[PDB]
């Protein structure tokens, strides 16, 4: 079959100097492979810097959990982060993408 | 399994330690240094990416920290405030992190 893919929230809002939560989840019927390339690549010194915290829910080999917490944002962290999943015999799963908008304190 | 060296554990006021790294994971993404024994990123001296292969200072850093790709800490002219304790995340390309602290002591 094919791996299930599912983001929450989609879509949030939030202010300036707020943190931005968001959950990722894939699980099927044999080894999933969650793909990171995306989230890594806009915020590869933030999860190094300890900035945006990766905790994993679940990590059993066929069902992964990740929470992504972006801390203190900014108007730059107002952008879309794609994720991938595909099993060892290769079906892929349909990619979802978390849209985030940032607004001004006033 | 994750450990760090201070070589050498007791350091003299002006000289050289250098924080060695041992137990390194297979698959990395990153490391990161923090003064303290807690991993905060307003206390990182440093931090090194595995794909970049470049090194980005932190908050804590005085210029005479200076991270290498096999994770090891080199602090030159140390001072007194230097002394304490050193907290090394390792972040794998699981996104999962090992975490493993050092100190050292100014004489
Ligand atoms: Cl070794």
């Amino acid at each position: 079959t094919a791996p299930t893919l599912t983001v929450t929230p989609e879509q949030q809002t939030v202010k300036v100097d707020e943190d931005i939560t968001f959950t990722v989840t894939v699980e099927d019927e044999n080894e999933v492979e969650l793909g990171l390339d995306d989230l890594k690549a806009k915020y590869e010194n933030d999860i190094i810097g300890a900035r945006v915290k990766i905790k994993y829910l679940t990590k059993e080999p066929n069902k992964k959990v990740m929470e992504v917490t972006i801390m203190k944002a900014t108007l730059a962290d107002k952008g879309a982060i794609t994720f991938t999943a595909k099993d060892k015999a290769g079906n892929q799963a349909e990619p979802k993408t978390v849209t985030i908008n940032v607004l001004p304190l006033k | 399994q994750l450990t760090t060296e201070s070589m050498p554990f007791n350091v003299a006021e002006g000289k050289e330690v250098l924080l060695l790294v041992h137990n390194l994971p297979q698959q990395l993404f990153g490391y990161s240094w923090y003064k303290g024994e807690r991993v905060d990123g307003n206390r990182q001296i440093v931090g090194y990416a595995i794909g970049t292969q470049q090194a980005t200072p932190g908050p804590a850093n005085s210029g005479r920290e200076t991270i290498y790709p096999n994770a090891s800490l080199l602090i030159q002219n140390v001072t007194q405030n230097d002394t304490g304790f050193y907290t090394l995340q390792v972040i794998k390309s699981d996104l999962v992190n090992e975490e493993a602290t050092g100190q050292f002591h100014v004489y």
